[PDB]
């Protein structure tokens, strides 16, 4: 297939999907460097500024994969073109730590902050430094302290939350994911986040709210199965609690029932294009159905 | 750019008690009843595209 | 409860934070209109 | 009371981790109840953040639909770490080890190593953990859980040398590509055909 895959091609549509890739900043490292090389030996023609972006990439891919031949194949080709630039030395230090010796790759991170003041890559690469080296709870401490000096990055929102996961600490990621979700309303992904969150917290109020924050959520897109799961469980879990009201449980059931017919439809209008989607329906089928006599 | 912080803040300051709250998460019961047909008609054209 | 079976239970065990703040301070109610 | 599993299972969970070499990875074996444990297949959980019970609600419901369905039941949940030198049990593991020992009385926690996870594997690398409800936490020392060690180690050098796992789903593709299955059926055929 490598070769077949070879011959239906054209350079352009090479570069366009890795703009493409480049945009939706996956990891795919193992086909970012097999595509890499090849437009590297076969066009080498034009498109400098692309090639430089290009480079890049293709050595942040090798880095993860398993070539550092080709990493500094690139770097060199970098340094070539521009004597002095920030972007390679940061490139550098990042694979000088995947190699050996953290604390060169450190003293060149505070030689660029003294060259330069405001170099936020830096210092992110130097808190991804310490997560890895010592304890998650200084890095989140360094991670306070920069989100302080900027308050401008929801990279750095993202990951704080991330980060506060692993700790079982909802109160703070619960904070945090409001934040990141104000800037950013019409993201139904960090709306369904934060409804888990919140639904791990526990209590019937953080029940209700979750259950609210899902329905928002289900309404902007009408795409994800994850959120009316969420929102079915949700008053599946309220109904079940008796310190409630009657008319809410009424409505909740009523809520769930709806949604065991979003489901139930949803897994009937996929068993038309194979022949194997009858047993998930059959299965989907009796896993609602037990629920329904459960709640029922 | 501009040096005028005391005044800039004032304002922002009285700016955001001036704001109000509405809640715009507790109207949910409009879309409870309603009608999922988009998501088939979506489900549908996803299903051609295959696995590169 | 035993209704659903599998029921799995997650548990929580400076003020660097920016905004989560450790008292709730409610009692916020203002009328303004000019 | 010995561990025994299929090199089905094994090829499956190995694939699984191969797949998002860089998150944590999450498997659940299956077992038949009608002293030793044998068991029968593996499904993928999730992978990613790793630290979510709601959606592990939905997975364990839907896993228990397909058990009573089939005649089957699981046996135990297995959980890979991130980075490399950690082979210590989180947390949610242990809880999940609990939830399923509840119910069965025979849930072996399997640690997949990072260590020694390479192209030519030697042979086990697996960290079998025993622990139940009080605070007994015990791991095997050295032992064989698989059946023809050469043979699946013939397997696994193929399926790993052909570009050919990138068909494996999980769970979480179920959710986002309905399309895509959970039983791995590709993945048996090819199971089947090497042997």
């Amino acid at each position: 297939a490598k070769v077949s895959e070879l011959y239906d091609v054209t350079w352009e549509e090479m570069r366009d999907k890795m703009r493409k890739w480049r945009e939706e900043n996956s990891r795919n490292s193992e086909q970012i460097v097999e595509v890499g090389e090849e437009l590297i030996n076969e066009y080498a023609s034009k498109l400098g500024d692309d090639i430089w972006i290009i480079y890049e990439q293709v050595m942040i891919a090798a880095l993860d994969y398993g070539r550092d031949d080709l990493a500094l194949f690139c770097l060199q080709e970098l340094r070539r073109q521009f004597p002095g630039s920030h972007r390679v030395k940061r490139l550098t230090g990042m694979r000088f730590e995947a190699m050996e010796r953290y604390d060169d790759a450190i003293q060149l991170y505070d030689r660029i902050l003294q060259e330069d003041p405001t170099n936020t890559a830096a210092r992110k690469r130097k808190i991804a430094i310490r997560k890895a080296q010592g304890k998650n709870v200084e890095a989140i401490r360094e991670l306070n302290e920069y989100l302080e000096q900027f308050v401008g990055d929801q990279e750095a929102w993202h990951e704080l939350a991330e980060l506060y996961i692993n700790e079982h600490d909802y109160a703070k990621a619960a904070f945090c994911l409001e934040e990141l979700m104000m800037t950013n309303p019409h993201n139904h992904l960090y709306c369904q986040q934060y409804a888990e969150v919140k639904y791990t917290q526990g209590g019937l109020e953080n029940l209700e709210l979750s259950r609210k924050y899902f329905a928002q959520a289900l309404k902007l897109n009408n795409r994800n199965m994850r959120a009316l799961f969420g929102l079915y469980m949700s008053a599946s879990h309220i109904a079940s609690n008796p310190k409630a009201s009657a008319k809410t449980k009424k409505d909740n059931m009523k809520y769930a029932s709806w949604a065991a017919s979003q489901i139930n439809r949803a897994y009937q209008f996929a068993g038309r294009s194979k022949k194997e989607t009858k047993y998930s329906l059959k299965a989907v089928e009796d896993m609602l159905e037990t629920l329904q006599i459960t709640q029922s | 750019m501009p040096a005028d912080t005391n005044k800039a803040f004032k304002t922002e300051w009285e700016a955001l008690e001036l704001t109000d709250h509405q809640w715009a998460l507790d109207d949910v019961e409009e879309e409870l009843m309603a009608k999922d047909l988009h998501f088939e008609g979506m489900f549908k054209k996803e299903l051609q595209t295959s696995i590169f | 409860g035993r209704r659903f079976k599998w029921a799995i239970e997650l548990s929580g065990p400076s003020l660097y934070p920016v905004g989560y703040l450790d008292k709730q301070v409610p009692d916020t109610s203002v009328q303004e209109t000019d | 009371p010995g561990v025994k599993l299929t090199t089905q299972a094994y090829c499956k969970m190995v694939l699984h981790g191969a797949k998002y070499p860089h998150c944590a990875v999450n498997g659940l074996l299956v077992a038949e109840k009608q002293h030793h444990t044998l068991f029968v297949d593996c499904i993928p959980l999730f992978h990613g953040t790793l630290a979510l019970a709601p959606m592990l609600e939905v997975a364990l419901t839907l896993i228990d639909s397909w058990c009573k369905d089939h005649s089957y039941v699981i046996a135990g949940y297995y959980q890979a770490n991130e980075r490399v030198k950690d082979a210590s049990p989180n947390q949610v593991a242990e809880k999940v080890a609990s939830r399923i020992a509840e119910g069965f009385s025979d849930t072996a926690l399997i640690m997949v190593d990072n260590t020694k996870f390479t192209m030519d594997c030697v042979a086990p690398t697996i960290h079998v953990y025993e622990h139940h409800e009080n605070r007994w936490r015990c791991r095997d020392p050295h032992h064989d859980y698989c059946e023809d060690w050469p043979e699946a180690q013939r397997i696994s050098a193929s399926l790993l040398d052909s570009r050919s796992y990138e068909t494996l789903v999980d769970f979480d593709n179920h959710l986002d590509d309905i399309r895509n299955d959970w039983t791995n059926p590709e993945i048996n055929k090819a199971v089947l055909h090497l042997c």
